[PDB]
RNA sequence: GGUUGCGGCCAUAUCUACCAGAAAGCACCGUUUCCCGUCCGAUCAACUGUAGUUAAGCUGGUAAGAGCCUGACCGAGUAGUGUAGUGGGUGACCAUACGCGAAACUCAGGUGCUGCAAUCU
RNA sequence: GAAGACAUUGUCAGGUGGGGAGUUUGGCUGGGGCGGCACAUCUGUUAAACGAUAACGCAGAUGUCCUAAGGGGGGCUCAUGGAGAACAGAAAUCUCCAGUAGAACAAAAGGGUAAAAGCCCCCUUGAUUUUGAUUUUCAGUGUGAAUACAAACCAUGAAAGUGUGGCCUAUCGAUCCUUUAGUCCCUCGGAAUUUGAGGCUAGAGGUGCCAGAAAAGUUACCACAGGGAUAACUGGCUUGUGGCAGUCAAGCGUUCAUAGCGACAUUGCUUUUUGAUUCUUCGAUGUCGGCUCUUCCUAUCAUACCGAAGCAGAAUUCGGUAA
RNA sequence: GUGAUUUCUGCCCAGUGCUCUGAAUGUCAAAGUGAAGAAAUUCAACCAAGCGCGGGUAAACGGCGGGAGUAACUAUGACU
RNA sequence: GCCCUGAAAAUGGAUGGCGCUCAAGCGUGUUACCUAUACUCUACCGUCAGGGUUGAUAUGAUGCCCUGACGAGUAGGCAGG
RNA sequence: GUCGAAUUUGGGUAUAGGGGCGAAAGACUAAUCGAACCAUCUAGUAGCUGGUUCCUGCCGAAGUUUCCCUCAGGAUAGCAGAAGCUCGUAUCAGUUUUAUGAGGUAAAGCGAAUGAUUAGAGGUUCCGGGGUCGAAAUGACCUUGACCUAUUCUCAAACUUUAAAUAUGUAAGAAGUCCUUGUUACUUAAUUGAACGUGGACAUUUGAAUGAAGAGCUUUUAGUGGGCCAUUUUUGGUAAGCAGAACUGGCGAUGCGGGAUGAACCGAACGUAGAGUUAAGGUGCCGGAAUACACGCUCAUCAGACACCACAAAAGGUGUUAG
């Protein structure tokens, strides 16, 4: 038996963070042993099923999809038991915690009547979605994500430093001091000449003058998804924050 | 990357055969305005029974497009086409780069 | 169903049927990739020199 | 996956020696490229513009072509059952003279004072050069000479 | 583990550990050097070795199983300060298993050459019929065939027994502790007077 | 022959430690108005060859020196290797036949040569 | 009687629509699936001292980053060690001597580099225009990358000179369709003007299955052309493993190596285990087990005669001839 | 749908379906209306159902776990 | 060195069989002898190449004649029948 | 099993193919059902199996390169035949010698760099950690460790100063050499160079060896693109009549003498015959040919008898023979 665990992302957050739960609960009881991959690690269960045990842990906390495959070794004549060897083929949603994501048109509209352009808030067994601008969260579960695979826009490698100015709060909230207008400028056109930008974030609360927050740069970023294409360009806000520190 | 507002290269307009000072633009698309050629083409052939008669490109593979920059002269404002690498970050103009900081 | 994927034998024997010959030689060679700045006075000196034996030596 | 670049496989041969790292000497530079000089082929390594494949390291070719740090090289190169004509453009860090072609022109002007001295007096040019002939009868003396007997030793091991 | 008939003749390249092997079970051979190995050349003239006939390759364990045995035999006759034993052969070529397409690594073998000397012992001139003897209940624990040959050397030092004396008897040999530096006439002259003062006397 | 300028091959020319250097040449050296350049006339610039020295630089000599370099019936026709056998051996591998042939080691010697122009008891 | 300019019917237009129709559901592969990318590429090695060379061989890289990390000139020397200076220590700043690169050069590894190709300053656009010749993979086609010139216009430097992107080896893309720049040229064919449309020359929007289709499952109800090119059974080669037998002796056997046992090592046999491989059969060799019956083997449980014992007898253990 | 009788038929409206005496303008086709143009056209506003939001729904499809701390110690079919 | 022990498999069997013991065995040396579609010489066929020949041969110069070498073959190509 | 009822059954009549009917099995629908029977479109299509008709003469292959949703298939280059054309010692060559280049494998090296590794010794402390004299020291005095100097044992596919053999680049003269001096828009301070010439000189030893059933050039087109074996070099594998490569030879396509027997080994390549001599192997008999000659060894209650090859080991013998 075999659990293959495997995502397509080259920047591993999701898959550090599977390392960590798996040992806390302490699902590895029945290893024989643990190799490791390019894109994932795989595991080696000495009967069929305490590997089932182990889809059912992951099934609980993060968003996968699975399939089987056997192959013969032996091929017992007198009890039928010809002692095959399966495999598992877990896969995981290649959508880290704190993307860019642009959803498609139809899915968008499903959901929430939501806008396309929305961040990733929790990584869990649903993939849950936040709008920056207006709060409003839609979950996505992995039946409906498999049937139309998309990918992320951005990734949490492509933030910027951002200087927050003040804080500027409209004051209705949902839960967390939501659409807080922000004055905010760049590290890098802070000592040269003046160029400020000011944006709606989720970010009220915990956010004051003189910090560091990290956040998407939309304005001088060549994407090339066709979702992205197939927006109203005058719509799309210049930056999105998304953390502090 | 970062590339400056002002260059200077050569110009091909009759006139100036050399170097002049040119501004920098980003390249856009256009719209796609029908009436064309191919657009009548198949507006005529979508519609009837049969569906969809032309294929549909699905599997996509890029991230980036080539930076495209467009350079007009000053003085004879001739403009011209002139193409850059693959860039996830374009931008013109600010950042100044400096070495020496804390 | 595996196959053999690449070998070299028998390939010499087959080059050594009809001979591995050279392009074996021409006088006056082309002056295809000759640096034109050459090539542009070459021009002149030859049609120099075939005024010169015309008129002269007859 | 397999790889094919355009210097592959070129550890040792593109190395630039032991104790002669550095700059070139200028002797190089001040040799001298006419059209259809015999050159043969060695890739400096640190100059790295002008540079020949890895096929070409120790060809030998015929200039056809001289420009400014450049010459061109003609070189027959077998594909198939067919010799091809293929033209090089080498920075001249890379080129140098066979002394093979010039030791030729060397045994020419010995071949025309033999001929044109012996025409005055005018007997036996004999001109040719001849293989290695076997060696003539000689009596070899043995006064103050005694042959010294020998003898197969025997075994020792001395490990 | 594997009987050492399948991993017994030099089929493959020389595998050595390396940043590029990483992974390498511990060498079961440890210790060389046996016997009083504080002695100096001047006591024990004798050497006898142990030259292998074969091209082979021996494992780190028949190595570490013939080691003891013929040390335990030496020290119950002569005593445990009559002798000098000194594996001549290091391991290091690592073996691959396929345990059930690259082997992982094993355990270390050597790479024993015809000609090539695996023990030797240096003793006394008296104490000759127990190492040849002590050497030759470790012949049973290695494969192949191998002979025993007297030495005509002084010791470990690459000079006959003659040979030897005539130096010895010039000022020309100092002990370092456990080898003798010899006098060489190129080299400066006064360094040569600060070692050496009983030549040039 | 000494020196200077310009080089060629790039240790037989470098490296460590002492000693010697007539004549001229180099060099250290002396000043800060200008030109220029520095935190600093130290480096660089400029002015004087005058006030001073061969102490260093530099060339040369010594060392059973270190390194380098040519060698050799020095090791060695050894290790290796091409070709041949219905040759040996259970195999591993080794012999012979026709040919090619190292490196280390050992010992003996060596310690820059030269081109163009100038100038010196 | 009810109904009434509404419904109804006719045509076009959004929504809904497995109730139904049509099709598709990659390749390589120690069978096929799962994985992986050996499917485009790069460095070192395998590779057997020119070149060429394979496997799901080994150790690793790539889908980027950069108006400076590009181009030219000028200054200057680094890693590290030693000896010193309030607070100051193993680590701050300052100084001196040694310092052939042991540092740095955007990144994988391998080349290369010392009055530089490194570090720090000054000025910049050659990362530009016009099309050809050549090298590598190669059919001597494409695409990518590169080298050397010519005609222009420029950068830098006192000047020689170098510069047609990154010190060199990888970092990327056809027809059709859309689009923009260029000459502001050619055509809309009864004749003109203005709009619109079509062309020429040079770019971009992309095919990663990378010489480039638009694409989900199941069949234990199954079907056809085929394959022993290829699995499930016997045979064959192999012996890791399973089973069996030797040698050598440290030690156990209350005090003694071998009566009986045998650590650490080492040489073998066997084909009743199980693996490996795919040679034979897929126009079929009827594929478990038992019942019934004959013969063969010895590596011997019993019976015959013997040898040894830590064999007093009894009972037992070890070994020989022997099927 | 379940399958005689006796006896019971627990909790869950989130997902997916179904549904409504629910709010109003996010999406929003043809026809029609307004503006620019010499006109083909272009552009904007308006904009039915359905979707989206809100409510009901398990003898509809289905689902029924984990983690901490409670006057040393202890942690439940207790409680938070 | 030879030889013996080491050395155990299933139908009855294999230095090829018989059999061999100062060999008809193993090591080795000298001569004689046996025979392939191979080599040497001659005849015969054919193919190929180099040649001679106007007199007729009432004919064939698509013929007659001279000299020399060569001959395996599936798939496939051409030629004379 | 059931036998007075959801019973059995005749005749009439209704329901027809993507339709019927079904107390539900994908059952039945004229011996046909997970979608009937009959005719036509139809000689449907196939990269997949089977067959493919007369003789002789002559030449005679391929399982390899690049690309393809490509791997049971094609295009393309290769090998092959045919038809020839221009010419006839042209100048060429699976070869060697002379001269001259190029390379980093075999070996070698570690008191040479990088990287592993053994043993003691000589040193060094304002400066690793422990005892002692110690109020303490940047004191003395032991031990354990680090470094350091000179030695020592052993290594390397991805380490190297050095560096073979075998392979491989070119040259070995007519288009060549030398003297005189014309041309130009290139080049030079300069009729200085450059490149191409005019005119004269220099011939059979005109520039090493051997061979040349001719040399050069073109057009067109068949089959093939499943390969396998052996020696040496090699990768994965414990190993394999296993998998994957390098150079040459071979079988496939090919008989014949020999290995009893066999696609691949050893001899040797073939028109029909006669005579002769041999190769590889053989000469007790089957069997053509010496129960020849000569010097020794071995006696086996499992002898031994011929390469590829059809097997045997470590270890022991006062069996015997020579050292």
């Amino acid at each position: 038996a075999t659990v293959q665990i495997r995502q397509k992302v080259p920047h591993k957050r999701t898959f550090l963070f599977l390392e960590q739960l798996i040992l806390k609960h302490n699902a590895h009881v029945d290893t024989i042993s643990i190799s490791e991959a390019k894109d994932g690690l795989d595991f080696f269960y000495a009967q069929k099923n305490h590997a089932v045990k182990m889809i059912d842990f992951l099934n609980a906390v993060v968003p996968i999809k699975h399939k089987k495959s056997e192959e013969l070794i032996s091929q017992d004549t007198h009890t039928g038991a010809s002692t095959y060897k399966f495999s598992y083929s877990v896969e995981i949603v290649p959508i880290c915690k704190d993307d860019l994501v642009v959803l498609p048109k139809k899915l968008a509209k499903s959901m929430g009547n939501i806008s396309q352009f929305v961040l990733c808030s929790k990584i869990s067994n649903t993939v849950q979605f936040m709008d920056p601008t207006t709060l409003q969260t839609a979950d996505l579960s992995p039946s409906v994500y498999w049937r139309a695979p998309f990918n992320a826009l951005a990734d949490v490698t492509q933030l910027v430093e951002f200087i927050v100015l003040d804080v500027d709060s409209t004051g209705i909230s949902r839960g967390n001091r939501v659409l807080a207008d922000i004055t905010v400028a760049r590290t890098s056109d802070l000592g040269v000449n003046d160029q400020v930008y000011y944006v709606r974030s989720h970010l009220g609360g915990i956010c004051h003058a003189g910090d560091s927050v990290m956040g998407y740069f939309i304005a001088n970023s060549n994407y090339n998804s066709d979702l992205f294409d197939g927006l109203n360009i005058d719509y799309v806000p210049d930056v999105v924050l998304v953390k502090k520190l | 990357v970062n590339v400056p507002k002002t260059r200077k290269t050569y110009c091909k307009g009759k006139t100036c055969r050399k170097h002049t000072q040119h501004k920098v633009t980003q390249y856009k698309a256009g719209k796609a305005s029908l009436f064309a050629q191919g657009k009548r083409r198949y507006d005529r052939k979508q519609s009837g029974f049969g569906g969809q008669t032309k294929p549909v490109f699905h599997k996509k593979a890029k991230t980036t497009k080539k930076v495209v920059l467009r350079l007009e002269c000053v003085k004879c404002k001739t403009r011209a086409q002139l193409t850059l690498k693959r860039c996830k970050h374009f931008e013109l103009g600010g950042e100044k780069k400096q070495k020496g900081q804390a | 169903a595996k196959s053999k994927n690449h070998t070299a034998h028998n390939q010499t024997r087959k080059a050594h049927r009809n001979g591995i010959k050279k392009p074996k030689t021409y006088k006056y060679p082309s002056l295809k990739g000759v640096d034109p700045k050459f090539r542009r006075n070459h021009k002149h000196a030859l049609h120099g020199t075939a005024k010169a034996l015309a008129a002269a030596k007859k | 996956g397999k790889s094919h670049g355009y210097r592959s496989r070129t550890r040792y041969m593109f190395q630039r020696d032991f104790r002669k790292h550095g700059a070139v000497h200028l002797s190089t530079y001040l040799k001298v490229y006419k059209v259809g000089d015999i050159v043969d082929i060695k890739a400096n390594g640190s100059i790295q513009k002008g540079m020949p494949h890895k096929f070409y390291q120790g060809k030998t070719g015929v200039v056809y072509n001289v420009t400014k740090s450049s010459v061109g090289v003609i070189i027959n190169k077998m594909v198939g059952n067919r010799y091809l004509e293929k033209r090089l453009n080498l920075r001249v860090e890379h080129i140098k003279h066979s002394k093979c072609r010039q030791e030729f022109l060397e045994r020419v002007k010995a071949n025309a004072a033999k001929r044109a001295e012996a025409k005055a007096q005018g007997v036996a040019v004999q001109l040719k050069r001849q293989p290695a002939q076997p060696r003539e009868s000689r009596i070899v003396s043995t006064e103050g000479n005694v042959p010294q007997t020998l003898a197969p030793v025997p075994y020792e091991t001395f490990i | 583990r594997r009987p050492a008939r399948c991993y017994r003749y030099q089929k493959n390249k020389p595998y050595p550990k390396s940043r590029y092997n990483r992974a390498v079970p511990d060498s079961k051979i440890r210790i060389y050097d046996l016997g009083k190995k504080k002695a100096t050349v001047d006591e024990f003239p004798l050497c006898v070795h142990l030259v292998s006939n074969e091209l082979e390759q021996l494992s780190s364990e028949a190595l570490e199983a013939a080691r003891i045995c013929a040390n335990k035999y030496m020290t119950t006759v002569s005593g445990r300060d009559a002798f000098h034993l000194r594996v001549r052969v290091h391991p290091f070529h690592v073996l691959r298993i396929n345990k059930m397409a690259w082997g992982k690594p094993h355990g270390l073998a050597a790479r024993v050459d015809i000609g090539q000397i695996i023990f030797s012992v240096r003793t006394k001139d008296s104490n000759k019929d127990v190492v040849v003897e002590g050497l030759r209940r470790a012949r049973y624990k290695f494969p192949g065939q191998q002979k025993i040959i007297l030495s005509k050397k002084w010791g470990f030092t690459n000079l006959d027994r003659p040979e030897y004396l005539k130096k010895r008897e010039a000022g020309e040999v100092k002990d370092d502790g456990a080898f003798v530096k010899f006098l060489s006439k190129k080299g400066s002259l006064e360094n040569n007077i600060r070692e050496f003062p009983e030549y040039f006397a």
